[PDB]
């Protein structure tokens, strides 16, 4: 029979970030989940420098004088300065354009591994605090040159928006690094996701290449 | 093109000249805004290595002036040891220094004072003036510089002189100054506002347009905080006047090189300390665009200090100016008189007694350079110039410790392993092609690294083979060098490391030169072509020594 089922994206600390709801039959809605990267983030590692807002706040930082509100004050000129020097993160709209151009860069990119719900020959990818990718190979699927993908992972994550479409969003001081995240065959195969399974997520950059952990899980009732 | 010219004050009276001709314009006005623009409260940082890049050319200066017995601008120096064509180049760039540095301070002076009054001269100047040129030229001119500037040549002309006494003065009321801002800095300012965050990204006043970066520390990263070293470097200008002292010392040739490291070391000191009060009184992006230190200390609630630093600054920028001013004549006269430039240049009025013609050029070159550019801009302009021109003085230094005492093919083992226990004109030969070869290197090491940079950090194959190859290239030249025999001539002042330390400071030079603006390098190659067409068409034929 039909449920109002709800597919919800959660951070690291497991506390829900994004959110979609519909009526269907248990196990027969997929959608394409279409949270933001900065969402993943909120309450999660230092990097991202939103280590203390809560799920579902507002995105921090002051506007973009480009923006479509135009000039006001206090409005920052960093969304038109070079993105050279910015660290890609999620704690003010410039460096969250930083971030979509990490993402978007050919020679850069993000690459996602499994967590928990892994194959147990891949015990020795590490921790949540490696983000479980310890050492290359453990990736399953991600934005990055080589294009990584897994005939038993859950789900494959790529770039919703396009780089023309974000830079505009972002100078707008609204959330702009919305992912994709696709089921696969064996993920939509799996019945567990009641109980929720999770991923880490790495950007390609030279560097420490700083992540995050989140996580995708199912919740539904009676309709 | 090569030709050679034929050749009391204590230690702490240099130091007083070189801090009374340094401090000024740099701290006092250019500290903010380097601050906010191109540095945050990295700017410490920033003056750190403009320190240093000074050092490494002070230190050359000692032993530069320590190769000639009389004592003159480093232009006299490169005339009398390498060429006629380095001199005139070296003496190009000295003119084009103390002309733009005149300019520079000019404006800053007048930018304080009309501060000082509340803008009248400017809302006058913006009433009634515009240039409708801002790509290239100022937003709004400077007349009251130029009146300044027409002051100041006017008393030069008629034979006024440095005064020791009144400079002392003005320099114990600057350093007083200057204390009392740190001392404050350190009592009011807070550490906070070297951590800021998105939190704090914002001001009071309702300006538009903030840059606020990365935040905390290092907001605009170490490219931001390497520009703003390369700004800096306009600050530790003005030593020079220890070397061209002209005045009998104490220790000829050992005091000037004391004088010159402690100068700098002291400004290195009192830059660090004021920055560091300025960014930690307001935060970086606050600082207010007219005057950066009254606005800091306004927003702690010492308005009142707006008057002590207004004494202080005005104090150090007129230091500071005649140090930029004073120096112009004898330069251009010195040339004239050589026949490098104009002979015109050289005639000296009989009623006066001085260089006329050739103060008056100059002070009209940096009253219309004052008129037309931003300080900005100038600032970048003289500090382009004075880096070629202690680039050119350090390789001196490192060529000429190889040379043999003046009245091709070769061999692996030769180049590599001489034997000869005194240079002879092979090794002076060998050293004086690894010192052109080395120089290019550099260049192309910077252009690479600054050009290329995010070439360099993508990895690509040609950026990093060409990065390597020049590098260690360079590293094999130095090394030429270093095997050479040095000129056994016993001097009174050495630099230490002669092989690596000029070297450094020729890669530190270009470097910074390199971190400047498109439109500075422009200006400059204008600036140097006309010095070349005046050099070529004119110097060559007309040299006193033809
Ligand atoms: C089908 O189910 C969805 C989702 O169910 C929700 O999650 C379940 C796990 C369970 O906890 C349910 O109780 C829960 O409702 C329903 O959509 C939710 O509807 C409620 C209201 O009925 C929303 O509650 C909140 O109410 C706030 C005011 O009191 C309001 O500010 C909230 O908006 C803000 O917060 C939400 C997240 O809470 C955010 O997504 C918004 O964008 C906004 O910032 C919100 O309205 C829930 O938020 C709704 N969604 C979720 C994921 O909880 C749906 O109504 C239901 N339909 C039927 C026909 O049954
Ligand atoms: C993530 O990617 C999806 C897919 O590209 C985006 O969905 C798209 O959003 C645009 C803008 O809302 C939709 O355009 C609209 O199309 C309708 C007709 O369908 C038209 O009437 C509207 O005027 C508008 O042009 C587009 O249809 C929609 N595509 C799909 C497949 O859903 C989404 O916006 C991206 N961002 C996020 C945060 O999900
Ligand atoms: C109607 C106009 C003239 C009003 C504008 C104010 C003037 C009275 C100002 C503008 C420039 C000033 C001068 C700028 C610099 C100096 C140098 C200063 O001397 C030093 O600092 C000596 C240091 C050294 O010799 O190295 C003495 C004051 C003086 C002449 C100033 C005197 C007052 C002047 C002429
Ligand atoms: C006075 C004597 C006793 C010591 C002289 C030491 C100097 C030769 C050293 C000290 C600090 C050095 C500088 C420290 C940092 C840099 C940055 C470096 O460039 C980068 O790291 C760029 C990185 C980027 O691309 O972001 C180029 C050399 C330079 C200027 C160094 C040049 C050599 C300096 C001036
Ligand atoms: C920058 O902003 C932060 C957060 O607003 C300030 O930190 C807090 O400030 C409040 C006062 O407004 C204090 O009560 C808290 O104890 C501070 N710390 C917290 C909340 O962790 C910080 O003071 C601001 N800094 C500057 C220089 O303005
Ligand atoms: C802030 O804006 C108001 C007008 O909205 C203006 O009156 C005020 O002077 C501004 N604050 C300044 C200039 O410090
Ligand atoms: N001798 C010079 N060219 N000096 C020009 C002025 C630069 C001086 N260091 C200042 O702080 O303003």
């Amino acid at each position: 029979q039909v449920y109002n089922i709800t597919w919800e994206v959660t951070n690291g600390d497991r506390e829900t970030v994004w959110a979609i709801s519909g009526n269907h039959p248990l196990w027969t809605w997929w959608p394409v989940l279409t949270p933001d990267l900065c969402m993943l983030a909120l309450s999660g590692p230092p990097h991202w420098g939103l280590e203390y807002q809560a799920p579902y706040s507002s995105p921090p930082g002051p506007p973009c004088c480009s923006g479509s509100s135009g000039s006001s004050a206090g409005c920052s000129r960093d969304c038109d300065e070079p993105l050279t020097s910015l660290t890609p993160r999620c704690n003010t709209a410039w460096n969250r354009l930083k971030l979509d151009q990490v993402t978007h860069k050919s020679s850069e990119g993000f690459y996602v591994c499994p967590g928990s719900h892994r194959p147990r020959e891949a015990k020795s990818c590490g921790g949540p605090d490696s983000f479980y990718c310890a050492s290359w190979g453990c990736e399953t699927t991600g934005r990055v040159y080589w294009k990584p993908s897994s005939s038993w992972d859950y789900i494959t994550v790529d770039n919703n928006l396009t780089t023309s479409q974000a830079v505009q969003v972002c100078k707008d001081n609204k959330w702009c690094n919305p992912l994709a995240i696709q089921f696969t065959n064996a993920g939509k195969q799996v019945t567990s996701w009641t109980t929720g399974h999770y991923w880490g997520l790495r950007l390609y950059v030279s560097g420490r290449d700083p992540g995050l952990t989140f996580g995708i899980r199912l919740r539904y009732q009676n309709l | 093109m090569l030709r050679r010219k034929v050749v009391c004050l204590n230690t702490y009276d240099l130091v007083a000249l070189g801090v009374g001709s340094t401090l000024g314009a740099g701290v006092y006005v250019l500290a903010g805004a380097v601050a906010r623009e191109n540095a945050g409260p990295a700017i410490v940082i920033s003056f750190l290595i403009a320190a240093l890049a000074s050092v490494l050319a002070g230190l050359c200066y000692g032993e530069f002036g320590a190769r000639v017995p009389k004592t003159g601008s480093a232009y006299l120096y490169s005339y009398v040891t390498v060429g006629e064509l380095w001199a005139f180049i070296t003496g190009w760039n000295l003119i084009l220094s103390y002309i733009i540095g005149t300019s520079s301070v000019a404006r800053a002076w007048s930018a304080t004072f009309d501060e000082l009054i509340g803008k009248p001269i400017g809302e006058f100047s913006r009433q009634h003036m515009a240039l409708n040129a801002p790509g290239v030229l100022a937003q709004t001119p400077d007349i009251f510089a130029v009146i300044i500037i027409i002051i100041l040549t006017g008393l030069l002309t008629l034979g006024v002189k440095e005064s020791a006494m009144v400079n002392k003065i003005f320099t114990c009321i600057n350093v007083l100054v200057l204390c009392f801002i740190v001392v404050s800095g350190f009592v009011k300012g807070s550490i906070k506002n070297w951590q800021l965050t998105e939190k704090n990204f914002s001001c009071n006043n309702n300006d538009t347009n903030v840059k606020y970066g990365e935040g905390g520390f290092m907001p605009f990263g170490f490219s931001g905080v390497l520009s703003g070293a390369a700004t800096c470097f306009y600050a530790f200008v003005g030593f020079d006047c220890i070397a061209t002292t002209g005045e009998e010392v104490k220790n000829p040739q050992k005091a000037i090189p004391v004088g010159i490291v402690a100068s700098l070391l002291i400004c290195f000191i009192a830059y660090f300390g004021v920055s560091a009060a300025l960014t930690l009184m307001m935060p970086y992006f606050c600082l207010d665009i007219d005057s950066p230190l009254p606005g800091a200390f306004k927003h702690q609630g010492w308005e009142e200090a707006k008057y002590a630093v207004a004494i202080g600054s005005l104090c150090a920028l007129s230091t500071s100016l005649l140090g930029s001013m004073f120096p112009m004549p004898r330069v251009i006269y010195a040339m004239a008189e050589d026949g490098l430039l104009f002979k015109f240049l050289a005639k000296i009025n009989n009623r006066t007694k001085t260089p006329v013609i050739a103060t008056v050029t100059s002070g009209a070159i940096a009253a219309v350079m004052a008129f037309l550019f931003e300080l900005k801009d100038l600032v970048d302009l003289m500090s382009i110039g004075t880096l070629l021109a202690y680039s050119l003085v350090a390789a001196c230094v490192l060529v000429l410790r190889y040379q043999p005492e003046q009245p091709e093919k070769f061999s692996l083992k030769s180049i590599l392993s001489p034997k000869n226990v005194e240079p002879s004109k092979f090794s002076g030969l060998i050293v004086n092609i690894s010192a052109g070869l080395l120089a290019a290197l550099i260049i192309t090491v910077c252009i690479v690294a600054v050009l290329g940079r995010e070439a360099l950090a993508e990895g690509t194959l040609w950026a990093v083979f060409v990065m390597t190859g020049s590098v260690l290239l360079c590293m094999l030249v130095t090394g030429i060098i270093w095997r050479q025999p040095e000129s056994k001539t016993k001097l009174s002042f050495k630099v230490p490391f002669v092989p690596v330390l000029p070297v450094l400071s020729i890669f530190v030079n270009i470097y910074l030169m390199m971190q400047l603006d498109q439109g500075t390098w422009v200006r400059f190659a204008v600036w140097m072509l006309i010095g070349f067409t005046i050099y070529f068409g004119y110097g060559i034929w007309h040299s006193e020594e033809a």
